[PDB]
């Protein structure tokens, strides 16, 4: 009576098709031809991937799919014991029924399943060096001997799931023992749509779901949500209304007259998106608000130019095929407000994955820690179809200081190597980097790594300054005219981030002294172009 | 004697009731005995309705009967003909919010109730039409002494469930192989058993982890204890959400360092309701003082001079524990004022009757006993200003006025949440005194001084961590002011060479332009 | 500190003994004789 | 079987006893059963005083009742309608 839709797994069609083809194909064909082919049966499966993408669900469903015995389940290190030689008796116990049934019924036995959960807890690599013998290597030897030894079994099937496929012993993965390996990754748009339908079918069945709720918009709006996160979203959306019909601040009471019109509306979904669920491979507006603190104002021509040059680069990385990796460097004098522009470009990129690596979160780290942190951040970006990454204040990242000079060599080597490693085939990455001292980087032989450069200027004319003031609107008509007469016949050299601070400092005086103090500060700052 | 928990089909027994008692008179309140499958049940007539309510009626072939189990009865009824299943509510009937004794945490409690208990109190039938599981965890974090354990205890004694198991820190570790995992596994056995036995009708279970960060750490990070900790973490992860499903548990954890806990343990489907308990504002202080001074007002032990609003105003950046300690010290003062026995303990009675806590006790205790961890300290200014300030010329006034301007700017601005300033001059000019006279007149609720003389002999990393700690503490107030003095001494500068500590310089340069969280 | 350590071997110890069992035979034997006597009396 | 440590308000049960057994004869050492909040308790008359000690008397509406738990009894009595009192001498001369 099995049926696929009853499984209730969405977005994993190809993986299941391959597993079925490789593992169960030979146990369903007519036996005579299979005998004429003289082939054995596959006896293993391994599943790996990032947390919360649907491994255990698949294992459980496979367990339910078969007309066989009841699977034996092992929960992590559930076999370890303290008495000498017991943690191997526990292992040997698992195969007794299979061995006996084989010996008795020959080639007509049933099928026995075994499921290892978190296999990497008891199957790490063997030390293979005298005096460095692992704490427990007898367990691995026993398991290897049992799965495929002198005597032959033909009625078992072993399934393992893990998060770190790099620690499993290599003799346990040769095509004789665990032959089929699968990676379970994040879904794309269609998978998200399927998952949402799967989880909303029941509600839609009993007219509990409002009419204004459209699934397609939600699917489009959620980018890089793992499987569990969509379920969490739906759960919170449900909980909201049920709360709406429960008054409890003195004594819990459930109004049962208006509790028969229960219906879920989109506003609940929007609120849940805003507050409750927060993805791990996506992005949220808090970061940008933290970096772009005062917005962006068009105080002159150059701004537009800069942005335009960003757009072009983005377009290239989306459509080019020869160059799956491009990079650019933004540079300029201090207090010119460059990191904000990089954040703006990245936000306008519309890529699914956006991350910002900044020194603000590495205070006091030793250089090794910095290397590892950067490596992890970059690695997380190799698991998407489109990525953009921002490196902020390179000079601070290297711990540079003019005296000596003195810097960290290891981090510099890490970066230099890491700007020309292409990602796994078929994926696209963009890197933006900000700095404030080009010459130093030139001496270190670093401008070769980057693909191009962009220049960010200061304010250099009275007209630009007056336009900026008008946009900010701090000074009114008469004061603006006075400032114009004072400054319109000269040249200026200042940065926007400094201009804001000057205005704020000036505003604290009395109503009839602000202009003079502002002018005095502007004079004293000094130009030195 | 024959009570059993086995299910009874209300449909079959209702059909048997119709068969046996057809064409028979029945009246409201009538008591009788019904035999169903050789089992005797006591039946009481509760309501009758004509096919209109009638005191007495005649049972016919097409009569309909709805059965409901009696109060406190273990009878298990299954079917649809029954109307009242007598689903015992999951909340004690006595509870009400006011008696909990928690003040200043209304929003957090509202959120927790909405997201964790809303689905366990709605009528079961509606819930079953949505096919949704229940949340499985809560996590709490914040600075010391703000009311986490209190909330956990109050929630624990909220529900009509059985007593909650408790794990006091790392009391599961052991030296022999494979003993810690056994201790972990022992916790869930009762829940597993009850689930297997009773399915959807099982009662609730609660487990409370204390100082969870002492056990669950990121896998592969630590060294020297990787094996044991990895095994423990793997066992816990497998048990909470494994191949076999559980639906009648709830796990509560609490910690002071929310960053060290593994990441795979904080995804939806596991501990997924994260809350932060912070310092209270004015209303919170008022509520806490009201809570902690109720009994005395009831028994007329509280003088008429004390005005709680003034006390709420005067205590800034206090935490709950300190608000409790203040009252305790105030009471102890009054109690000691009557007792008079230095030689040998000797209580009196004449004035042991008219005990009255007065304003003077509160003030004296407030000025001598309690010392808030996030407040302002006065001994510091006494130490750093040893001979006062002498007005010997205009420059002193100029400097003080400039300091005042900077203070006002930083308190009223919105586009400049962070400000800086540098004081410098020739040696022996007295910069430190002026700085600590511009901080004192600031009138901010949080002041601090970071001086090198508290780090004699430290290595670079120690100094870095100390400064980071000070700034982290400063990041938890609506206002602040920090004084860093003798920078060259911090850097260990010496003209020969030159020689200096690069790491500290980089840390300071980074910290000098980091904005606090929003609004501070 | 020290990683988790294995436990050592066990050495059980049987209780009953051959000579103590001869003594238990001494106990048991008299009962049958006493039984013959009581059966005689009842008869 | 029905022993419990739950508190019992001596005032309420004394009032109920007066209501139930008003205008009734009671003698020193008499044994009886009292129903309070659907709970059955064994009561033994220990002392009777005239409204002077008397062997037998009549319980009236305004008669005063003082209850004391039996030796080794787990009964938790609360309120002032009880003779038992506690005071700890945590200091000595
Ligand atoms: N493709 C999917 N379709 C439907 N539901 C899914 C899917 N993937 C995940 N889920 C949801 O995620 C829930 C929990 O996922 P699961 O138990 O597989 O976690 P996991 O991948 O084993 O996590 P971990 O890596 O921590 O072991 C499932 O019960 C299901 O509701
Ligand atoms: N047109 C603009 N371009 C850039 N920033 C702007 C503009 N208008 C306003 N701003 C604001 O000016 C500030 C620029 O500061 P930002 O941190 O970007 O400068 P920075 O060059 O990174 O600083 P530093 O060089 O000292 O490290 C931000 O608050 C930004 O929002
Ligand atoms: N919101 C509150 N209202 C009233 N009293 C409070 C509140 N929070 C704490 N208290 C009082 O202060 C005490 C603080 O102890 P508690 O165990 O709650 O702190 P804690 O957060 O566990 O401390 P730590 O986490 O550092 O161990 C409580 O026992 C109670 O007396
Ligand atoms: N008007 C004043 N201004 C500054 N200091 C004053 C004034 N009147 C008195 N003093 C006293 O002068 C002393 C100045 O010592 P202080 O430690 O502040 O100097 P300093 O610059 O830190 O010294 P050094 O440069 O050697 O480290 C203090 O005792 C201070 O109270």
């Amino acid at each position: 009576d099995w049926n696929f839709e009853k499984m209730g797994i969405g977005g994993l069609d190809k993986e299941f098709s391959d597993i079925f083809r490789r593992a169960f194909a030979s146990r369903v064909f007519p036996p005579e031809i299979v005998e004429q082919m003289g082939c054995k049966h596959v006896k293993g499966i391994l599943l790996y991937g990032p947390p919360g993408c649907g491994k255990t669900l698949l294992a459980r469903q496979i367990g339910k799919m078969l007309n066989a015995r009841e699977p034996k389940v092992v929960n992590g290190p559930e076999i370890l014991n303290k008495y000498v030689g017991e943690s191997e008796a526990n292992i040997r116990k698992l195969f007794a029924d299979a061995e006996e049934e084989q010996r008795r019924l020959g080639a007509n036995s049933g099928l026995h399943i075994i499921i290892f959960d978190e296999i990497d807890a008891i199957c790490k690599q063997r030390g293979s060096m005298a005096g460095s013998t692992g704490v427990h290597d007898t367990v691995v030897n026993q398991l290897l001997s049992k799965i495929d030894g002198v005597e032959q079994l033909n009625n078992i099937l072993v399934i393992g799931m893990t998060n770190r496929p790099d620690l499993i012993d290599e003799a346990l993965l040769r095509p004789g023992r665990l032959e089929v390996k699968m990676e379970i990754g994040l879904p794309d748009e269609k998978g998200r749509l399927q998952i949402l339908h799967i989880h909303t079918a029941r509600m839609r069945g009993h007219q509990l779901l409002s009419a204004d709720v459209d699934i397609k918009e939600l699917a489009v709006e959620t980018k890089n949500f793992s499987g569990a996160e969509l379920e969490g979203l739906v759960r919170a959306a449900q909980s909201t209304a049920m709360n709406r019909h429960i008054k409890a601040s003195t004594k819990v009471e459930v109004d049962m007259e208006k509790a028969e019109s229960l219906q879920v509306t989109r506003g609940d979904f929007l609120a849940s998106l805003e507050n409750d669920i927060k993805p791990a491979f996506g992005t949220n507006q808090e970061d940008y608000a933290s970096y772009i603190m005062n917005g962006i104002i068009k105080w002159g021509d150059p701004v537009t130019r800069v942005l335009d040059d960003g757009e072009l680069l983005v377009q290239q990385t989306k459509n080019s095929d020869r160059t799956p990796l491009v990079s650019v460097l933004l540079e300029g004098p201090p207090h010119s407000g460059k990191t904000a522009l990089a954040a703006k470009i990245a936000e306008e990129s519309n890529f699914p994955f956006i991350k910002i690596c900044s020194p603000d979160k590495m205070i006091g780290f030793s250089e090794t820690a910095k290397c590892q942190a950067m490596k992890k951040i970059f690695d997380d970006a190799y698991k998407s179809q489109l990525s953009c990454v921002v490196v902020d204040d390179i000079e601070r990242l290297l711990d540079y200081v003019p005296i000596g000079p003195r810097f960290s060599n290891l981090v510099l080597q890490a970066l230099l190597v890491l700007l020309k490693k292409a990602p796994p085939q078929g994926r696209k990455l963009l890197i933006i980097g900000t700095t404030s001292r080009k010459d130093v980087l030139q001496e270190m032989e670093m401008l070769n790594a980057f693909s191009t450069t962009i220049h960010v200027p200061n304010i250099a004319t009275g007209e630009q300054l007056l336009e900026a003031l008008e946009l900010l609107g701090n000074f009114k008509d008469k004061e603006r005219t006075t400032i114009a007469q004072q400054v319109k016949g000269k040249k200026v050299w200042i940065g926007i981030k400094k201009l804001l601070m000057l205005i704020e400092m000036s505003l604290q005086m009395d109503p009839e002294y602000r202009v003079r103090k502002f002018l005095a500060l502007l004079r004293e700052e000094g130009a030195s172009p | 004697k024959n009570i059993d928990s086995n299910p009874y089909d209300t449909d079959k027994m209702a059909a048997e009731f119709i068969q046996q008692f057809n064409n028979q008179a029945f009246s409201v309140g009538q008591q009788l005995v019904f035999s169903f499958n050789d089992k005797l049940f006591g039946l009481l007539v509760k309501d009758i309705e004509a096919m209109q309510k009638i005191e007495v009626g005649l049972v016919v072939g097409n009569s309909q009967v709805a059965f409901e189990k009696a109060e406190n009865s273990s009878l298990n009824l299954i079917g649809k003909a029954k109307t009242k299943e007598n689903r015992q509510s999951i909340i004690n009937p006595d509870w009400n919010f006011e008696k909990m004794g928690i003040g200043g945490l209304d929003k957090e409690f509202s959120d927790i109730f909405r997201r964790a208990f809303a689905s366990r109190v709605f009528p079961p039938e509606i819930v079953e039409q949505m096919g949704c599981k229940h949340v499985k965890g809560i996590l709490l974090y914040g600075p010391p002494g703000c009311g986490k354990t209190l909330l956990a205890r109050q929630i624990g004694k909220m529900l009509n469930a059985r007593e909650p198991k408790v794990v006091n820190g790392p009391e599961i570790l052991n030296k022999y192989v494979g003993e810690s995992e056994a201790n972990i596994r022992k916790l869930f056995a009762d829940a597993e058993e009850e689930q297997r036995r009773l399915g959807a009708n099982s009662g609730l279970h609660i487990i409370i982890f204390d100082e969870i960060d002492a056990i669950c750490k990121q896998r592969g990070s630590m060294a020297g204890s990787t094996g044991v900790h990895d095994t423990v973490v793997n066992q816990l992860l497998s048990k909470i959400d494994g191949v076999e499903q559980l639906n009648n548990i709830l796990v509560i954890g609490m910690t002071n360092r929310p960053d060290l806990i593994d990441e795979a343990l904080l995804r939806p489907g596991r501990l997924e309701v994260k809350m932060e308990i912070g310092l209270p504002d004015e209303k919170g202080r008022l509520q806490i003082l009201h809570i902690h001074t109720a009994r005395m007002r009831g028994h007329q032990l509280l003088s008429a001079d004390v005005d709680i609003k003034e006390l709420a105003v005067e205590t800034k950046n206090f935490s709950g524990a300190e608000l409790e300690g203040l009252v305790r010290a105030a009471q102890s003062t009054a109690m000691n004022r009557h007792i008079k026995a230095s030689t040998k303990v000797e209580v009196d009675m004449e004035k042991a009757e008219s005990l009255q806590v007065t304003r003077g006790d509160f003030l004296a205790s407030l000025e001598n006993d309690i010392k808030p961890a996030f407040g302002t300290n006065q001994e510091d200014y006494a130490s750093y200003i040893m001979n006062g300030i002498i007005k010997w010329g205009d420059p002193v006034t100029r400097v003080l006025d400039d300091g005042e301007l900077l203070v006002q700017q930083t308190k009223n601005s919105d586009r400049t949440p962070l400000v800086s300033v540098l004081l410098e001059g020739p040696p022996h000019s007295g910069k430190t005194a002026l700085a600590a006279k511009i901080a004192e007149e600031s009138n901010f609720p949080f002041i601090k001084i970071c001086s090198p003389d508290k780090m004699i002999g430290f290595s670079e990393t120690a100094k870095c961590q100390a400064m980071k700690k000070i700034f982290d503490d400063a990041y938890k107030s609506q206002l602040s002011c920090v004084v860093v003095d003798d920078i060259e001494r911090l850097l260990d500068y010496v003209p020969i060479g030159p020689r200096f500590s690069n790491l500290v310089l980089q840390a300071l340069l980074v910290l000098l332009k980091k904005a606090p969280p929003q609004g501070r | 500190g020290n990683p988790a350590i294995f436990a050592s071997g066990i050495i059980m110890d049987s209780s009953i003994s051959k000579q103590a069992l001869s003594e238990i035979e001494t106990r048991h034997s008299e009962i049958i004789k006493l039984e013959n006597s009581i059966r005689e009396l009842h008869d």
